[PDB]
């Protein structure tokens, strides 16, 4: 994003979690069960959001990147 | 090394020494002693023989004065 | 205490390489704090930022005299040697180094004289003063104050206290060494004066004189003063 | 006994002042035939030089020919060579052909040159290459002799120091070059340190060939042995200005300087071994026709004026007082230090930046970073003092401690450490490919705008002119107002942490002590961040903490662990480090830093600087490919 | 680099009005502006350093304020000890520009320009150049505009103007116009005019000779 264009200050100082129902437990996403899921093991994902840019920028998710495909949504409310 | 332009037409220590490496290689001969006495040029030719008996893959064991 | 000392090559040749030394002591220049910095002022114009050395000795020069500009010192012999090559009659100016520190205050030095030029103090004749002198008439101060003044052109040696009359009239209202010596075209100065003295002095049997002693070339020339 | 100083320099010294040196020299009543000559060798050929040897032989049998010369070549050396052999006279080399080394010498020979030999020329270069950090080096030899020696003790040296080398292929000059063979070699060269061990034609093609073929960068260190700067009077000018020339001698230690040194020596040996030969000047009658107690091998321990001149067993100053220098930018050969026979005694410990080489080097991409001692950050350490050396995961940092406090003596160590600035400027060097000078001098602490009072590091990058900073502290006014910060990598914010009922800085046991929590010991660290923020936005606990004011973070630590500090305001990343080795885990971080500033760590920059944009892209792919769990991971260990 | 644009030389102010040094800056703002007094032919001593605070022997007086780039040098009570140029040297950037240099004078001067003009003796006519000296004094006002007319004409680019320094018991100034001619020029031309415009000189004075 800063090769077009710019930011500014930033103002709220967050990060990036999951939201579980509480495998019940996630344990994050480095655990095996939801790095390399299945058909039938996709989770909420939004397209064209700051998690697709996330999922497409890293490097050992290339595998994860191409499963979100099925549950694309068109904003969070729907997720 | 030392010298820069200096030719000669009869084999030296060195071309003595791979000669003899050859005819030692035909029957085999790996574990060879050397009983050279000389140190200046006897230096150089017991290097020249242990590099070629560790271009042969192998090790002798009495290569020193 | 901290004291300060400039030296240097005061008639050096344009086109060549300085030999500026600040010479000090009671500091030093890797110390955490107090260094050196060079700082010239020319004649008629205001001062100059050239370049400094820190604590931890490392250079940054200017960008407009990036092609000679090379400062160094040294921790030993507590000296700080410059070196400015291609030198020309615009570079002659009153190196000063001084602090550049956020301390209390700044020290500053006396300042070592560096005049860039070609010709020499002791040459053939462009050396050597030229006494003019001016012989009052009738026209100009015929009825107002009378005055008379010795004209010195083509010298380079700017350093001539003409004393008029010595221990005669010298506290007569002169200004000789007040009035700057104006720097001609051809490597030379010029420098005049003012007599306060009423016209009927000259005529009184009271005859003024003008005993340049240019001690740039030990010239005692004399000349007297008549209408 | 007779000394004849055959002068065979090209320079027209006066002769007349060697006849005179036998005065201070110990003048001995001893020898009797004391034939001090002095001859001037002006045509460059060996015929002249072989008539002046026929010539001075008749003279009574001269004994004890000193030669000496100006440049060095290999005709000259061999000459002398062949002269000590059969003539077996004991021959002295000053300078010029005299000492240039060569690979084999004759074992009868007394060729006693003066200078380093090739072995510790390697050891005095790898060890001004370990004084800079520089493993990066490119060995290139030539047909002359000393090549296959010198890669020999290179290799060796290379075994022994287990500090990393980049060992990159050797090239070989034994046949002259078509600019079809070699300039395929030279461009895989990426090395910053270039080993050119050559002579002087030779090494003027190269540095010609670089300039044409565009080798020559800001990043390539040109170094030559005392085989190429065998001399002090021509210097080309295809060589940049930086070139590192570490020469036996100079134009301080002259011909002259060495003639009363060998004429002493010779003085000595013979006076010490008259009473076996009583009739030492004996040599043969002419060239037409013409080693048991002789003066031969017996002056290899003369110690005059207490140098350790001793020779080996071909002939040469074990401990030389070579003087190594530079190339200036009006060539001429600048001082930077010498070499004692202790260890290396180097002068100029900065190794200057040298932005500009030649002239035709408009490129500048030398920067500098300065650096404080931190507790939070990078731990300022020592250097490893079992080899002298480090590794080049710890960066040497230039040091300025002084000794005493009146003594205004700075000691410039280069010790190496470790830490998170350290690998911030590592991964920044390693994707930017940036230079950088790090240094860390004794400064102050964090400086604001109380009474325009800047100290510390940030009173220096507040001016201009200064690149960056490793330091990334916290997000203020004033040090955001005069240089533009990066983007912070890290969202930790001021927080409290009391050494469990406190709702962090929100209760109301702050607005009024009187009641609950009386006054107790809750300022920070003097002249800091937290300090201004709290002045700010409450003056009376700003009063507070400056009548409360603790001591320094390790004392605060010590309190927290004793138990008589109360309450320890600062930001969360510090906390959490802090918390990271608690001895129990008995202090607790009450509310997390993002609800009272939410403040960060930026990189402080300059105002206007072109690197800003560049260091912001590199934080931003840095923080933005992944890697921000594996950096958490590994510089945050908390396990309570 | 930082512009520096320090008030003009010609700023002459009595003993007990205060002092406003309007040393202005440019789009580059900074904060930290030290002060510096050079008197005549010594060294320039520091005042105020930074605006803020004051330095080792620098009177009460001297006060410093102003922020942005309008920085001004509050000089509460002027004394005769406070003679010199004043700059406005920064050492916030890297370019370390001086001023223009603050000459502060008295302005109370009342004389009468000693319009004297001197024609070259015989002595000078014998080397080959001839150098009309139209020589001032006696002037407060230092901006003298001496216009030579020789044989009706402006001269331009050969006037040889050199100021002097200032007297304390009288306050004025003197000018020596030098006409840099030759011999040969002298003998072509016959009247000599010096035409100076002065302030205190309602009409201007032309004092004018002929040779022989």
């Amino acid at each position: 994003r800063a090769q077009y264009i710019e930011f500014s200050k930033p103002f709220k100082y967050q990060g990036l979690t999951i939201l579980v129902k509480k495998e019940e437990r996630i344990t994050g996403i480095n655990d095996p069960r939801l790095r390399n899921p299945s058909d039938k093991f996709i989770y909420a994902t939004v397209k064209q959001s700051s998690v697709d840019i996330y999922f497409r920028r890293q490097v050992e998710l290339s595998t994860m990147y191409r499963h979100m495909e099925k549950h694309n949504y068109e904003s969070a409310a729907e997720a | 090394s030392i010298h820069l332009s200096f030719l000669r037409t009869v084999p030296p220590y060195s071309h003595q020494s791979s000669v003899w490496f050859e005819m030692m290689r035909v029957y085999n001969w790996n574990h060879i002693i050397l009983l050279v006495s000389d140190d200046h040029e006897g230096r150089a030719a017991q290097k020249r023989l242990e590099t070629l008996l560790e271009e042969r893959e192998s090790k002798a064991e009495k290569v020193l004065q | 205490q901290v004291t300060l000392k400039e030296s240097g090559p005061g008639i050096l040749q344009p086109s060549q390489t300085l030999s500026l030394t600040c010479s000090f002591s009671g500091f030093s220049l890797s110390s955490s704090g107090v260094g050196v910095g060079w700082i010239r002022q020319p004649s008629g114009k205001g001062l100059e930022w050239l370049a400094h050395i820190w604590w931890d000795d490392i250079k940054r020069y200017n960008p407009a005299l990036k092609s000679r500009l090379t400062i160094s010192k040294d921790t030993s012999s507590s000296q700080v040697f410059l070196k400015i090559a291609s030198v020309a009659t615009a570079d002659t100016a009153t190196y000063y180094c001084t602090r550049m520190e956020t301390a209390w205050f700044p020290y500053w030095g006396q300042g070592t004289l560096v005049t860039v030029s070609a010709k020499r103090a002791d040459a053939r004749t462009v050396a050597a003063p030229s006494v003019f002198i001016f012989p009052p008439s009738d026209e100009q101060l015929k009825s107002g104050t009378a005055s008379v003044v010795c004209l010195l052109n083509n010298f380079y040696p700017r350093e001539a206290k003409v004393q008029w009359k010595v221990d005669n009239a010298l506290q007569s209202g002169n200004s000789q060494e007040s009035v700057t010596e104006q720097d001609s075209k051809d490597s030379t100065y010029s420098l005049s004066s003012t007599l306060t003295l009423s016209k009927a002095d000259y005529e009184k049997h009271k005859v003024y004189a003008c005993e340049v002693t240019h001690q740039g070339l030990s010239s005692p020339v004399t000349k007297s003063f008549n209408r | 006994l007779n000394i004849a100083v055959l002068l065979g320099h090209s320079h027209d010294v006066t002769e007349r002042e060697l006849r005179n040196l036998w005065g201070p020299e110990q003048a001995t009543g001893l020898p009797l035939d004391v034939n001090v000559v002095a001859l001037l060798m002006n045509r460059t050929d060996p015929k002249s030089l072989i008539t002046h040897v026929c010539d001075l032989m008749s003279g009574a049998r001269i004994h004890g020919l000193v030669f000496g010369d100006d440049t060095d070549q290999e005709a000259v050396a061999q000459m002398l060579d062949f002269i000590s052999s059969q003539t077996f006279i004991p021959i002295l080399g000053i300078h010029g052909g005299a000492s240039m080394i060569m690979a084999d010498k004759d074992p009868t020979s007394t060729f006693f040159q003066f200078g380093a030999s090739i072995q510790q020329q390697a050891t005095v270069m790898l060890k001004i290459m370990q004084d800079y950090d520089w493993h990066v080096f490119s060995l290139v030899t030539t047909i002359f002799p000393g090549y296959r020696d010198f890669i020999s003790f290179i290799k060796t040296t290379v075994d022994n120091s287990f500090v990393g080398w980049d060992m990159q292929n050797v090239i070989t000059l034994d046949t002259s070059f078509e600019d079809a063979k070699t300039q395929v070699q030279l461009k895989k060269i990426h090395s910053s340190v270039i080993l050119l061990y050559c002579s002087k034609d030779e090494a003027v093609l190269i540095l010609s060939e670089a300039r044409s073929l565009g080798l020559t960068g800001y990043d390539f260190f040109w170094i030559v042995p005392s085989l190429v700067s065998g001399n002090t009077e021509l210097i080309p000018k295809e060589f940049p200005s930086g070139l590192i020339s570490v020469s036996y001698d100079d134009w301080d230690y002259s011909l002259e300087a060495r003639v009363r040194d060998g004429l002493g020596i010779l003085t000595t040996a013979a006076s010490s071994m008259l009473e076996k030969f009583s009739y030492i000047p004996e040599a043969k009658a002419s060239c037409y026709g013409q080693p048991l107690h002789t003066l031969h091998q017996f002056m290899v321990n003369v110690t005059w004026d207490g140098k350790d001149l001793s020779f080996t067993e071909e002939g040469y100053q074990v401990h030389p007082r070579l003087v190594v220098i530079v190339l200036n930018k009006d060539r001429e050969w600048e001082k930077v230090g010498k070499w004692e026979n202790q260890t290396l005694s180097l002068r100029h410990a900065v190794w200057p930046r040298y932005k500009s080489f030649s002239d035709c080097e408009p490129d500048d991409n030398h920067l500098s970073i300065v650096t404080l001692e931190e507790a939070p950050f990078v731990i300022v350490e020592d250097i490893d003092p079992l080899t002298e050396t480090c590794v080049r995961n710890t960066v040497p940092c230039r040091k300025f401690v002084k000794i005493n406090n009146s003594t205004n003596e700075g000691m410039n160590v280069k010790k190496c450490c470790k830490g998170f600035c350290i690998d911030i400027l590592k991964k920044l060097s390693r994707t930017v490919k940036f230079t950088y000078d790090l240094y860390l001098v004794t400064n102050g602490k964090h400086g604001k705008k109380v009474n325009n009072v800047w100290n510390g590091m940030i009173g220096e990058v507040v001016y201009q002119r200064a690149v960056m900073a490793v330091g990334s502290l916290t997000i203020n006014e004033e040090r955001s107002e005069v240089v533009d910060f990066s983007v912070p990598f890290v969202e930790t914010g001021i927080s409290v942490m009391v050494s469990d009922q406190v709702t962090g800085l929100s209760d109301k046991k702050f607005q009024r002590p009187h009641d609950y929590s009386p006054p107790f010991r809750f300022g920070t660290v003097p002249n800091g961040s937290t300090e201004r923020n709290i002045r700010n936005n409450y003056p009376y606990m700003h009063q507070y903490m400056t009548r409360f004011n603790q001591r320094g973070v390790e004392d605060a630590l010590v309190s927290l662990k004793t138990g008589k500090l109360d309450a320890f305001i600062y930001d969360a990343a510090v906390l959490n480090y802090k918390a990271g080795r608690d001895e129990g885990c008995k202090l607790v971080t009450i509310g997390s830093g993002y609800i009272f500033a939410s403040t960060g760590y930026g990189i402080a920059l300059q105002k206007g600087s072109p690197w800003k944009r560049q260091i912001d892209l590199a934080l931003l792919q840095f923080v933005g490919d992944g890697e921000m769990e594996e950096l958490e991971t590994l510089w945050l260990t908390g396990i309570c | 680099d930082i512009q520096m644009t320090q008030s003009p030389a010609s700023l002459s102010v009595s003993v007990g009005e205060t002092v406003t040094i309007t040393c202005r800056a440019s789009e580059n703002i900074y904060s930290n502006l030290a002060w510096y007094q050079q008197k005549q032919g010594k060294s320039p001593q520091l005042l105020v350093y930074a605006t803020t605070n004051l330095a080792d022997g620098v009177p009460s007086r001297f006060s410093g304020s102003g922020s942005g780039t309008q920085y001004s040098l509050k000089i509460n009570s002027l004394q005769s000890e406070d003679f010199g140029s004043y700059y406005c040297q920064h050492f916030w950037g890297t370019p370390w520009t001086f001023g223009g240099g603050t000459k502060l004078e008295i302005k109370r001067t009342v004389a009468a320009p000693s319009v004297f003009i001197f024609p070259p003796s015989d002595e000078q006519l014998k080397s080959g150049t001839a150098s009309v000296v139209c020589l001032l004094n006696n002037f407060y006002p230092r901006e003298a505009k001496v216009q030579w007319k020789v044989d009706n004409a402006l001269q331009s680019g050969n006037s040889q103007e050199s100021v002097t320094e200032q007297d304390s018991k009288d306050s004025t100034y003197s000018l020596s116009s030098t006409l840099t001619l030759s011999k040969a020029d002298y003998e072509k031309h016959k009247v000599y005019a010096c035409e100076v415009t002065h302030q205190g000189l309602s009409s201007p004075v032309t004092k004018s000779f002929n040779r022989g």
